[PDB]
RNA sequence: AUUAAGAGGGACGGCCGGGGGCAUUCGUAUUGCGCCGCUAGAGGUGAAAUUCUUGGACCGGCGCAAGACGGACCAGAGCGAAAGCAUUUGCCAAGAAUGUUUUCAUUAAUCAAGAACGAACCGACCGGCGAUGCGGCGGCGUUAUUCCCAUGACCCGCCGGGCAGCUUC
């Protein structure tokens, strides 16, 4: 019902609000604290008039929080107690977010301690800093405050702030920021235009006092900062009239700040804060977009429309209702600032610190949020406001600039002297703008969005020097790749005739070169060196390295590209060129040739009707793609009755070859037997006939078996299975004793339908999905590697991991579809850790085929019959009401074990990638603990064919009997032979009821044995339970116990030679 | 793949059975005269016999189908003889071999 | 090998058109009508005029490398007659007389299914 | 008797390269 | 009062039909429009002349829009009281014949008046023989075969009501 859905949305809004708001009792205790702060601040001693340069009157233990780089000034200082104390901010406005509660107090400076010319050469900033220094000294000794600290207000390094927190209990309850402010009408608003000057060049840089030269450059950021203090009380007055009266407007503001918090768009210098949306909602109330009668959800809806549709970098908006002829124009602000907003006083940009890159990225998030808002579906509220979006998980590649001291030289290479003079000495924030624009224009085709990290606001205690710009933090850039345009390895420029070619030569330098093509055009072009798909994915690394060195004098050593470090986990020991996409395509082309060979074969009694592949290789999900092989004659011995080789006793285990299953359906006919075991006979005859014709017409090596035929073509081995359409129906025939024959599902019948019908459909469906998303193969293969490395490969089917990986690309509602393997793997770990498998089935909408009406009906049936379904339920359009891929899937135990491991591995892996230094060991999360297992079995690497696939490379390899030279082979190699898997089958059948075995199929050298606690308890003699159980008489009665000592030597006996040693603990 | 199994063993005389119950020994399975193969040695020997003979496979398939077709032909001939032909006590068996179509004895037909 | 082209021969009772295009029929190689050869409205559909038009088209093709032609014979169609005109037979003969090789012969006369 | 094409997907180069199986040439600047 | 008419009414069973209504849908042809290629003509006649064309007519290719129409399959076949009825699919109501050991029990026939709709030789003259459409019954044999959907295609005999022929009394 729509009423139920609306009520659910109302309930979801309310429970979020009560969590994020503050209680009444906390408000009272905060109110008592601020009254105590008011009493303390008003009782402060005064000092006589002193020169600003004279700072010896400061006692030891307190330092000026400004760095005062040009020390010569022209002012005098006097301290007086504050004339007026006013609480400003959002505390009295009723919009405070729970994790961080802050209260702002404005201190009105007396008129008699400030001079008319204090707005020049940072004199006011110096006086304000010394005012806080005197207050910090006198308030430190007071036992009321648990901690007192210095910090930056409004993200400005020239504006220090004072932090006070209470002692003992409630120490995390609230913090108070103390903001000195000038008298209301002290300064002239006309003196603080973006086009006017307030810092003189002779004082800032020159040694001469009146050196003549060019007119003084305007200082818009300096003017904005000075006016920022003068208008502190005005914002609260406007918001009280408009926002305090109407409830629900507060709800929308609170929800929007949570939305900004989740996407990490509020904190840092120049961030889009919750103060800004307070003015944005006021502007919308001024217009007809918002009226005061909506709820909080509608306010969130209305604001998000404005952000996604309005660009503030070209068309600024004004909050000033009055339109005076002698009023500042918006054109001037656009020339001075990247983003233009306005207040009732036109001089206040109010957004002078937010960059164009920041606003574009906020627009990007707003557009994504509107698509979820417009679409009607369940869990949309959870995805919109509760799903975190860190930079590492929202961008395909991240980039680190390790030494920020080099960024100062970038300002020297470029022309930012007026801008460096305007913002004091902050070279980091000055060059952030031009560098992003420089990189954005050079990466236009290969990128969708570029973002930069914001430096955190420092907090340092009294009696320490303030932090420098060099040690502010580390700079990180986020890149959102465009899937189209990554296929090309060239950047196409203009032709050499028209004169904008010279412009192209300027931007790229020596790498710009002349090229001619088949179309007949002479053209300027630049060519990179990228052979594989992975190398083409790292083309922007070459772009950013070349451009930064050429145009910013930033060496390549200062650039750390975090792109595909995980690619080594799905590669060879030393092969970093490709991740395996080229090998998979070659195998697919071989399969297509074989299908065409079947489609045209003559002499068969029944013609071929359908050829379908049912192997992970054909759907690009094989972790290690195969290669064509040529057996060595001397490494084996030969039967000479059949063209089949056998492994030798003295040589090590041969190379592993896995045949790929192909399902073939013949022409329908009515001459087939109606008996279950007789159809098995006809199928076996078809296996023999198919092998005989294939070797006669095309000279292919074929081996016929009762269930399949193995064909060697182009070095690849294919396993061909012939299936009969009505065979599953025959297996369902059950004549009942009363005398009526019916059709009932059977485990054999269900297995046959999965192998011949359901498996080819999923393989073909996932094959098509890879075509739209080239990054699907890397994510899926890496996901299997991590699961199998944690020794939890048993219980997780190959198809189940493919389907959950496909869910990332088909339903990435918070994000965009992944374009790099590393970002998909992080989202895969997040999905496993956070998904509620108990109350939600995973939907994989393969090629649409399901609408919202069918989804809610399936969801309704899911809760009605949850107990009959497995712990993990995956819903596909082909397979609904059941999950055939997880019926034999994970148990309740190992499912929770993976969630714990995934929740543990995610924080350390993201920390490794976000470290400015290189990752210490990318294989840390791929190693198992090896502590909980009762018995550990070690295997000899001589008889492990899949040993190059190990996580830890051994760097030494045995001879496996393969020929390096390509060519044909006249004989069948060894197929599907590995001692580790043969050993596991023997163990899991003899001791399956007693213990559990854990192994890694990719290079595993250890088998973990865990005893079952229930089986080891004494039991009475049951004849069926005497498998390895022995007779005790300690209690005077005959009971059964496992024979631990005899089982251990069975581990050595079974697998003789393969087993190296047996160690048992506890 | 074998695991833990049970054994039924038959001797010539019951006297040997009584000796088997009275037999007390280590029961070495592998001796120098009669070694028992295990490990990689056994699996290689197992992979040797896993490869089948196409001619032996073809003979069994043809033999089974020849027997199966003969059984089917006998049943059809017997049913053709028995169609119609009321027996004692006046009973006629309804079959699909007649000219009037009949309702099948299936669950799907009954529910329909 | 032989380089192939498509030749369209529209043969009305009033006029005869011979037109040679590529395999896709989108690019025009040469088009000569019956009226361009004879300076009389009586003989626009005459077999003599069509033969002259065919020779001029045929001679055009050889220097371009065209050696074989596919022929699409077409009449007025529609509500009118579906019979090839007098110029059709002479023009097709002249193309073979000029040494041009002949591919498949198809009629592409538009036949209406529902009478108006 | 007849097959018609109604809708085509987005043109992708790699799909065609399976069915059918550049940087350019160098020119010296003056 | 009895029976339950080779009198009539109703119900039930499986079918059958270009019967009617509402929506939905496809197919060529024609015409017009938009773009690409080419270049002096195209159209019409007994001969011409009205018309269209270097601002590109006609011809060749691709796509779009509009108004009609529903071929061949199509029969002396079928349906409706008549006038009349032909692409696909869904829906609504109606109907003939056949099958019936169901039900009522004379409730019927013909009709001036009146009412609904309405293109643009002769005569209830007994029969017969062939085919033909639907429904039913029986059958030696062929032919497919039934998860659902469906139990049919051909041949032979028989019973009814129809569309028509050829003959007879
Ligand atoms: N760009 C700006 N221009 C002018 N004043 C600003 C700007 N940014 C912040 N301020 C001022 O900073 C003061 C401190 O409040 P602030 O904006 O930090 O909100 P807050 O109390 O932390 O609110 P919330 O909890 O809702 O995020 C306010 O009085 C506000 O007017
Ligand atoms: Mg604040
Ligand atoms: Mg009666
Ligand atoms: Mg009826
Ligand atoms: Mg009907
Ligand atoms: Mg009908
Ligand atoms: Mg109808
Ligand atoms: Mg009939």
């Amino acid at each position: 019902e729509i009423l139920f859905h609306s009520s659910l949305l109302r309930l979801q809004v309310e429970e979020l609000l009560k969590e994020v708001r503050l209680s009444e009792k906390k408000k009272d205790r905060i109110d008592a604290f601020l009254r105590e702060v008011n009493q303390r601040v008003v009782r402060v001693p005064s000092v006589p008039e002193t020169e600003l340069t004279d700072q010896a009157w400061l006692p030891a233990g307190v330092r000026v929080p400004l760095h005062q780089v040009p020390y010569a000034v022209k002012g005098c200082f006097r301290f007086l107690p504050p004339a007026q104390v006013t609480v400003v901010g959002s505390y009295l406005l009723g919009t405070c977010i729970r994790p961080d509660i802050n209260v702002d107090v404005a201190l009105t400076m007396p008129r008699e301690i400030l001079q008319d010319k204090d707005g020049l050469n940072q004199r006011y900033f110096r006086k304000r800093a010394l005012y806080l220094a005197h207050l910090a000294h006198h308030l430190a000794q007071d036992p009321l405050f648990g901690s007192v600290c210095f910090s930056y207000t409004n993200g400005c390094h020239l504006k220090p702030s004072l932090l006070l927190r209470p002692r003992g209990k409630d120490e995390r309850l609230v913090t108070v920021r103390l903001h000195p402010c000038p008298p209301p009408d002290f300064f002239r608003p006309c003196r603080l235009l973006p086009t006017k000057n307030n810092v003189r060049s002779a004082w800032y840089r020159g040694q001469s006092p009146a050196g003549d030269g060019s007119p003084e450059p305007p200082t818009p950021r300096y003017n904005t900062w000075v006016l920022q203090d003068t208008v502190l009380e005005s914002h609260l007055q406007l918001l009280s009239t408009i926002l305090s009266s109407a409830q629900g407007l507060k709800d929308g503001v609170a929800l929007l700040k949570v939305w900004l918090r989740q996407r990490e768009l509020d904190k840092g210098q120049g961030g889009f804060t919750g103060f800004l949306v307070s003015m944005l909602v006021v502007f919308l109330v001024s217009t007809r977009k918002i009226h005061t009668t909506m709820s909080g959800y509608q306010v969130l809806r209305s604001v998000l429309q404005f952000l996604a549709t309005t660009d503030l970098t070209v068309n600024g908006i004004s909050l000033c209702l009055s339109s005076d002829p002698s009023l500042p124009a918006l054109a001037d602000f656009h020339q001075a600032f990247s983003v233009v907003f306005l207040d009732s006083s036109g001089h206040l940009n109010l957004c002078a610190d937010v960059t164009a890159s920041t606003y574009h990225q906020v627009q990007h998030e707003a557009r994504l949020s509107m698509m979820l808002l417009d679409s009607r579906a369940d869990d949309g509220f959870h995805l919109l406001l509760m799903t975190p979006k860190p930079m590492i998980r929202a961008f395909d590649h991240v980039l680190h600039l390790r030494p920020l001291s080099r960024l100062q030289a970038a300002c020297h290479r470029l022309k930012l002297w007026p801008e460096l003079q305007d913002n004091g000495g902050d070279y980091v924030s000055a060059a952030l703008g031009p560098l992003t624009t420089l990189l954005e224009q050079g990466l236009g085709a290969r990128l969708n969005l570029l973002a930069h990290s914001r430096p955190p606001v420092p907090e340092w205690d009294i009696s320490q020097d303030p932090p420098k710009h060099k040690d502010s933090g580390t700079l990180t850039l986020g890149l959102l790749l465009r899937p189209e345009g990554l296929t090309s390895v060239l950047e196409l420029g203009p032709e050499a005739d028209q004169p904008e070619a010279a412009k192209f030569r300027q931007f790229w330098g020596s790498r710009s070169e002349l090229r001619r093509f088949q179309d007949g055009a002479i053209r300027e072009a630049v060519v990179w060196e990228a052979a594989s798909m992975s190398q083409k994915r790292l083309i922007p690394h070459q772009v950013v390295t070349h451009l930064l060195a050429l145009h910013a004098d930033i060496p390549e050593t200062c650039v750390h590209y975090v792109g595909g470090p995980l690619d080594a986990l799905i590669q060879g020991l030393k092969e970093t060129s490709s991740t395996g996409e080229e090998a998979l395509v070659a195998a697919v082309r071989c399969y297509d040739d074989l299908s065409r060979l079947l489609w045209g074969l003559e002499g068969l009694p029944l013609t071929v009707s359908a050829v379908q592949g049912a192997h992970p290789v054909l759907r690009y999900t094989e972790v290690f793609p195969p290669t064509p092989v040529r057996p060595a004659f001397s490494f084996y011995e030969t039967l000479r009755e059949r063209s089949s080789l056998l492994p030798r006793l003295d040589k090590p285990c041969p190379a592993y070859v896995e045949p790929m299953t192909v399902v073939c359906h013949l022409e329908g006919s009515g001459q087939w037997p109606q008996d279950a075991e007789a159809v098995q006979r006809v199928r076996a005859a078809f296996q023999l006939r198919l092998a005989e014709l294939l070797t006669q017409q095309h000279g292919l090596q074929c081996r016929a078996t009762a269930t399949h035929t193995d064909v060697l073509k182009d070095g690849f081995v294919f396993r061909i299975r012939v299936a009969y359409q009505r065979e599953p129906q025959i297996l369902k025939e059950v004549q009942s004793p009363e005398g009526m024959i019916s059709l009932r599902d059977t485990a054999a019948s269900l297995r046959l339908e999965r192998d011949t019908r359901q498996l080819p459909l999923l393989t073909s469906a996932l094959h098509g999905l890879q075509q739209q998303h080239p990054a699907f193969s890397g994510v899926a293969r890496l996901a299997k590697r991590w699961v199998r490395a944690q020794l939890l490969g048993e219980g997780f089917a190959d198809e189940s991991l493919d389907l959950v990986a496909a869910a990332l690309f088909l339903h990435p509602e918070p994000f965009t579809p992944p374009s790099s393997p590393q970002v998909g793997f992080l989202r895969f770990l997040f999905l496993v850790s956070t998904f509620d498998w108990k109350n939600n089935p995973l939907f994989v909408n393969l090629n649409n085929e399901l609408t919202v009406e069918e989804q809610v009906e399936i969801r309704s049936g899911f809760l009605a019959a949850r107990a009959q379904l497995p712990v993990m339920v995956i819903v596909t359009p082909q397979d609904r009401k059941n999950s055939v891929w997880t019926q034999d899937g994970p148990s309740a135990q190992i499912l929770q074990q993976l969630v714990v491991l995934a929740a543990e591995a995610l924080p350390m892996l993201e920390k490794q990638l976000m470290d400015p230094r290189g990752p210490g060991d990318i294989r840390t999360v791929f190693r198992p603990p090896l502590d909980i297992y009762d018995v550990l079995i070690r295997l000899s690497p001589r008889h492990i064919p899949r040993h190059r696939q190990a996580v830890d490379s051994p760097a030494a390899s045995f001879c496996r009997g393969l020929l390096s030279q390509p060519g044909p082979s006249s004989l069948m190699p060894v197929l599907g032979y590995d001692p580790p898997q043969l050993y596991l089958t023997q163990l899991r059948e003899a001791f399956g009821d007693l213990a559990l075995f854990f192994y890694d199929q990719h290079g595993g050298e250890v088998i973990g044995v865990l005893w079952k606690p229930t089986s080891f308890q004494p039991q009475p003699f049951k004849a069926s339970s005497t498998k390895g159980r022995m007779v005790m008489s300690r209690g005077g009665e005959l009971v059964m116990v496992p024979n631990v000592e005899a089982i251990l030597e069975d581990f050595a006996v079974l697998g003789e030679g393969l087993v190296q040693t047996v160690e048992a603990r506890s | 793949v074998p695991g833990f199994q049970v054994a039924y063993v038959v001797f010539q005389k019951p006297s040997g059975v009584s000796a088997a119950l009275a037999l007390k020994g280590p029961l070495l399975v592998s001796t120098e005269s009669h070694p028992v193969k295990s490990g990689i040695h056994k699996w290689i020997s197992d992979y040797a016999d896993s490869v089948p003979d196409p001619e032996a496979l073809r003979v069994e398939v043809d033999t089974f189908m020849e027997a199966y077709d003969q059984k089917i032909a006998e049943e059809e001939a017997k049913a053709k003889e028995e169609e119609g032909v009321p027996d004692e006590e006046g009973w006629v068996k309804v079959t699909r071999r007649g000219r009037r179509p009949v309702l099948p004895r299936t669950e799907a037909a009954s529910l329909r | 090998e032989n380089v192939f082209g498509v030749c369209h021969i529209f043969a009305s009772f009033n006029d005869t058109f011979v037109h040679v295009t590529d395999l896709s029929g989108k690019e025009t190689i040469c088009r000569v009508t019956g009226g361009m050869k004879v300076k009389a409205d009586r003989d626009e559909s005459s077999p003599y005029a069509a033969m002259l038009a065919a020779q001029d088209v045929a001679q055009r093709c050889k220097e371009l490398g065209i050696t074989a032609l596919h022929i699409k014979l077409r009449a007025t169609g529609g509500n009118r007659t579906k019979t090839p005109g007098p110029g059709a037979q002479s023009a097709l003969r002249a193309l073979a007389r000029s040494g041009m090789k002949i591919g498949r012969i198809e009629d592409v006369t538009p036949i209406p299914s529902d009478s108006t | 008797r007849k097959v018609k094409m109604l809708k085509k997907p987005k043109f992708e180069l790699g799909k065609l390269m399976e069915l059918h199986g550049e940087t350019g040439a160098k020119v010296e600047r003056a």
